[PDB]
RNA sequence: GACUCGGUGAAAUCAUAGUACCUGUGAAGAUGCAGGUUACCCGCGACAGGACGGAAAGACCCCGUGGAGCUUUACUGUAGCC
RNA sequence: GACAAUGGUAGGAGAGCGUUCUAAGGGCGUUGAAGCAUGAUCGUAAGGACAUGUGGAGCGCUUAGAAGUGAGAAUGCCGGUG
RNA sequence: GAGGGUAGCGGAGAAAUUCCAAUCGAACCUGGAGAUAGCUGGUUCUCUCCGAAAUAGCUUUAGGGCUAGCCUCAAGUGAUGA
RNA sequence: ACCGAUAGUGAACCAGUACCGUGAGGGAAAGGUGAAAAGCACCCCGGAAGGGGAGUGAAAUAGAACCUGAAACCGUGUGCUUACAAGUAGUCAGAGCCCGUUAAUGGGUGAUGGCGUGCCUUUUGUAGAAUGAACCGGCGAGUUACGAUUUGAUGCAAGGUUAAGCAGUAAAUGUGGAGCCGUAGCGAAAGCGAGUCUGAAUAGGGCGUUUAGUAUUUGGUCGUAGACCCGAAACCAGGUGAU
RNA sequence: AGGACGACAUUAGACGAAUCAUCUGGAAAGAUGAAUCAAAGAAGGUAAUAAUCCUGUAGUCGAAAAUGUUGUCUCUCUUGA
C-alpha cells in the first residue's frame, strides 16, 4: 500500500505476484516485476 | 496474443446450427414432416410395441474385489511393498499382485494375495510375503 | 439430472465395448426340442446396441 | 321504404386485378389454360344464373388406444345396511 | 495451363452476410451522429459504400467474445388506415 | 309486491335433461396449469456439394413407432464393385 | 456482455386506476416543446375555431395534438401515355416523345409483336372451385440447466484430474487428493488371473491378453425437465353466486 | 434468575485537491495552444463530449439525544473429588 496508490494514474495497475493474471499481464504493453517478485514468479514456476 | 488481435485455435469452435431461421440454410420445416416431429416429441425412451430390452435374467453379488499390481513391479529400486502407494497404484479395496510381463529385481513382496505366477517369478528373483 | 440408469439391465453385462447377454428360452416348456436345448452362450445386440445405447450406460 | 336533392354516415367481406361467351383441357363442373367466337370509354335504376357467393376449422360419416352424460348378472371398488 | 463436375423435395454436410451487446486496439462527430428520404453505385448471394436533403447528438472500423440475431403466411396479438 | 330459505359429489322440478344472473347430460371464479394433444396450423438470412423414401419385419398396430432398407459426413479396408 | 415505452413490473403517466361483472373476480391504454417559457406584443380575416404578417429562438418546415416523423391510406400539380379493345398484369423484342446521371455499350414513358394460370400450406397430383392472408407497421417459435455420447481443439501422459471447504475484490487462482476415470480380464458367484468361463478333459468353444488414457472444451445428437411455438372437449381443489 | 459505571456501531452532518486562452458555435466540457492536481481520472450535472465549472469522489472529522452490541467492574448462585 502507498506502491499500490500509484492507482489512479489511468493507465497503471499495480498487483502483487501470487496475483497475476492471465489477461491484466496482456492488456499490458509493459510490465515491471520489481526484483523480489521477479524472483518469486521465477520461484513459483 | 494482443487482446485486439485474439485468435483461438485452429480448428477449435465453430459456429453452432440455428433450425428455423429461414429456408436457404437448409432448415424450416426445421427437421421431421407431418409425424412425431411434434414438441413433446417423445420417440418412447428406448422402444418398438414388442419389448426386446428384456428376456431373461441371471444375477447376484456379495463383498469382494482387491487391486491389481503386475510384475511390472520392475519398476521400483528394491525390498518392501504396500509403500508404493506412493509411487504407482491408486485405490486398494486390497493389494494382489499378478503375474505378466517378466521380473527384473530382488525385493519383498508384502502384499496381500500373490498370483501364482508371479510368486514363481519373484521368489525366483529372491524375496516373497504374506499379508 | 444424471441420467437414471435403465434397471432391466440387471440383464446384461459390459464385456469391452459390447454389452453380454441372456439368452431365450430357458425355463418353462422344456418337453421340445433337444439341441436346442444346449444354446446356453451369450449374445451382443448389434443392430439393437444402436437403441440400447444410453441407457446401460452408467454400466461402464 | 325504395327513387331525386340537402344533412349525417355504418357493416359483413376482401391474395393483386385491366375480372366476356362456346367447345375443349385440367385435381375428372374454369373471368384467369387451348382454339375459336364476340366486345369503343364511364355511370345510374333493376334481376339473382356463376364467382363450387358470405356467415360457422361439417352436427352426418370415419378416425383418435379423445372427452362427457347414462345402463347393466362388464371389471375393481365403495357410502350405507344385515 | 489443359481436363472433368455443378436440376433437385425430406434431409446430411460446408462457407458466409446482416443485427444488438462486450473486450482490446484504432478512429469519426454541432465545420453535423444515429435515424429518415432520394439516386443512373459496388459485390457471385445475404449484403456494402457514396453524394444530396432532412435531422440535431451520438456513432463506426479491425480482431475476438456472447446472444431476447434475421418474419409473409399461425381464421396469430396490438395499432393504424383502407 | 316486500323480507327471507335451499348452492354444484349440491339444490329446486304438476318431470321438459327443466331452471339455478342472456348457450347447465352437470353453474360461475381462482388455482393445480405451460393438464394432455401419436391431431391440425405456424417455425424468420444467403450461397455451395451430395441427395432420399412412400418398402420388409413386429406392433391394442394400420395417417403412430421400432430395427432393417434407401440419404449424407467421417474414418478404415483396398480391387473385393459395374 | 439485464429492458429501454408493443420492451422492462399489470402499472416509467395519481394502476389494481378508467372500464366489466350481483359477486368471488377480470383489467387496460396513456412517457419525450426548448438550454431556457423566452409559450407568439402588435396588425390583419373570422362569432369563435383556425390562419397570414410581425416577433421569441440555433431551430416553431421545435407552436403545445409540440424531437425524429417510415409505411399503409388521402390529396394537388403534372412529363410520357390511353376511348376496336379479352389483360395473374410481368418478361423479352421495340418505334415515338421527354430528360440528362454516383458517366455507363445512360434515365422516364411505351404504339406494336413473342412468351406467360400469384404465394404459402397440404398433396400421388392444387391456376385450383382445397387451406390461409383486407392492407402497412410493430410483436411473435429448437432455448437453458444438469447428465450421457460423439467429433474437433489443447495440456499432461502409465498416468490424468480435483469436489465441497479455506483464502481472494461476487475473478484465473492459490490451496484442498475425499473422490473419479485409467494401467486386467473372465465367471451368477465363491474365485482365479494374461488369462478365465463352460467342461471329466492338460479337448473344442465364448469373452479377453499383443498396453493410451484422462481433464477441460467448440459442434452434432439423446435423456431429465413445458424442452420448438399456438390450440381442446375435459378433470381436480378452494371459493363466489337463488337480486 | 432482574438491574448500576464506558468503548464501538445505527439513526442528522462537516471538511475535502487542481484551468486558462483562441477557433467554430445559439451555447463549448470539442479542436488547437500552453498549464496544473491526484490516497481524489467513481459517478451525475452544467446551453455539445469536463480529473481541475458545480454536486461529489480518495481521505479525514463529527452525536444533545434514543435504541443497538460489547469490553469490566458491581449483582446472584455455588463443596467439587
Ligand atoms: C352438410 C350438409 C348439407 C347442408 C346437406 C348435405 O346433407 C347431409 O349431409 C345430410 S346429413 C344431416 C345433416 C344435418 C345433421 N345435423 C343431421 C344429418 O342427418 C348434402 C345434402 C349432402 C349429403 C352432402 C354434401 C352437401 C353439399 C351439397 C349437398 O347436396 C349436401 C353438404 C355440404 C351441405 O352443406
Ligand atoms: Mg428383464
Ligand atoms: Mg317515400
Ligand atoms: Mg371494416
Ligand atoms: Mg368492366
Ligand atoms: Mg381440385
Ligand atoms: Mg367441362
Ligand atoms: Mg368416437
Ligand atoms: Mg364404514
Ligand atoms: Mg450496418
Ligand atoms: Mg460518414
Ligand atoms: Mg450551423
Ligand atoms: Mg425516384
Ligand atoms: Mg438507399
Ligand atoms: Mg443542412
Ligand atoms: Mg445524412
Ligand atoms: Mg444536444
Ligand atoms: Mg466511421
Ligand atoms: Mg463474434
Ligand atoms: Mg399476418
Ligand atoms: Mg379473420
Ligand atoms: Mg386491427
Ligand atoms: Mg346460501
Ligand atoms: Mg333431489
Ligand atoms: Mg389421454
Ligand atoms: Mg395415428
Ligand atoms: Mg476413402
Ligand atoms: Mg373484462
Ligand atoms: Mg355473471
Ligand atoms: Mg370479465
Ligand atoms: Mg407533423
Ligand atoms: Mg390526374
Ligand atoms: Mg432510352
Ligand atoms: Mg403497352
Ligand atoms: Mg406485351
Ligand atoms: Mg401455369
Ligand atoms: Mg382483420
Ligand atoms: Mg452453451
Ligand atoms: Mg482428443
Ligand atoms: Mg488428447
Ligand atoms: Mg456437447
Ligand atoms: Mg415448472
Ligand atoms: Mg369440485
Ligand atoms: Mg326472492
Ligand atoms: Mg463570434
Ligand atoms: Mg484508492
Ligand atoms: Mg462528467
Ligand atoms: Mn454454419
Ligand atoms: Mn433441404
Ligand atoms: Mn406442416
Ligand atoms: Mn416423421
Ligand atoms: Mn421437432
Ligand atoms: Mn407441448
Ligand atoms: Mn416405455
Ligand atoms: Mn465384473
Ligand atoms: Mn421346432
Ligand atoms: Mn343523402
Ligand atoms: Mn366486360
Ligand atoms: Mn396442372
Ligand atoms: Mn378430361
Ligand atoms: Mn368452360
Ligand atoms: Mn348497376
Ligand atoms: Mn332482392
Ligand atoms: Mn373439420
Ligand atoms: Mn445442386
Ligand atoms: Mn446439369
Ligand atoms: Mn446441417
Ligand atoms: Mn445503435
Ligand atoms: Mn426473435
Ligand atoms: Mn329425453
Ligand atoms: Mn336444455
Ligand atoms: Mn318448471
Ligand atoms: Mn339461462
Ligand atoms: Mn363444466
Ligand atoms: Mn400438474
Ligand atoms: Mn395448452
Ligand atoms: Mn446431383
Ligand atoms: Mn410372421
Ligand atoms: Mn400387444
Ligand atoms: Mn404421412
Ligand atoms: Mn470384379
Ligand atoms: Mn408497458
Ligand atoms: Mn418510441
Ligand atoms: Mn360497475
Ligand atoms: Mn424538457
Ligand atoms: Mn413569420
Ligand atoms: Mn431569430
Ligand atoms: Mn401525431
Ligand atoms: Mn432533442
Ligand atoms: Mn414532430
Ligand atoms: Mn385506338
Ligand atoms: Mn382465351
Ligand atoms: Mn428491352
Ligand atoms: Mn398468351
Ligand atoms: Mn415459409
Ligand atoms: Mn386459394
Ligand atoms: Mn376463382
Ligand atoms: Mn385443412
Ligand atoms: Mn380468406
Ligand atoms: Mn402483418
Ligand atoms: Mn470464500
Ligand atoms: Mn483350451
Ligand atoms: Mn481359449
Ligand atoms: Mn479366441
Ligand atoms: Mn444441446
Ligand atoms: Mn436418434
Ligand atoms: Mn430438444
Ligand atoms: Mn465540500
Ligand atoms: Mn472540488
Ligand atoms: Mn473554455
Ligand atoms: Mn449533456
Ligand atoms: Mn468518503
Amino acid at each position: 500500500e502507498n506502491e499500490d496508490v500509484n492507482v489512479e494514474l489511468s493507465a497503471r495497475n499495480i498487483p502483487g505476484v501470487q496475483v497475476t493474471t492471465a489477461q491484466g499481464l496482456n492488456v499490458l504493453d509493459i510490465t515491471n516485476a520489481d526484483s523480489l517478485v521477479i524472483t518469486e514468479a521465477a520461484a513459483k514456476k | 496474443m494482443k487482446l485486439h488481435e485474439l485468435k483461438p485455435a485452429e480448428g477449435s469452435r465453430k459456429e453452432r446450427n440455428r433450425v428455423g431461421r429461414g429456408v436457404a440454410t437448409g432448415n424450416g420445416k426445421t427437421s421431421g414432416r407431418g409425424h412425431k416431429g411434434q414438441k413433446a416429441r417423445s420417440g418412447g425412451g428406448v422402444r418398438p410395441g414388442f419389448e426386446g430390452g428384456q428376456l431373461p435374467l441371471f444375477r447376484r453379488l456379495p463383498k469382494r474385489g482387491f487391486t491389481n499390481i503386475n510384475r511390472k513391479e520392475y519398476a521400483i529400486v528394491n525390498l518392501d511393498q504396500l509403500n508404493k502407494f506412493e509411487d504407482g497404484t491408486e485405490v486398494t479395496p486390497a493389494l494382489l499382485v499378478e503375474s505378466g510381463v517378466v521380473k527384473n529385481e530382488k525385493s519383498g513382496i508384502k502384499i496381500l494375495g500373490n498370483g501364482s505366477l508371479d510368486k514363481k517369478l519373484t521368489v525366483k528373483a529372491h524375496k516373497f510375503s504374506a499379508s | 439430472p444424471k441420467m437414471k440408469t435403465h434397471r432391466g439391465a440387471a440383464k446384461r453385462v459390459k464385456r469391452t465395448a459390447s454389452g453380454q447377454l441372456k439368452r431365450s428360452r430357458a425355463f418353462t416348456s422344456h418337453l421340445f426340442a433337444n439341441k436346442s436345448t444346449k444354446q446356453k452362450r451369450q449374445l451382443r445386440k448389434a443392430r439393437l446396441v444402436s437403441k440400447s445405447d444410453m441407457k446401460r450406460v452408467k454400466q461402464l
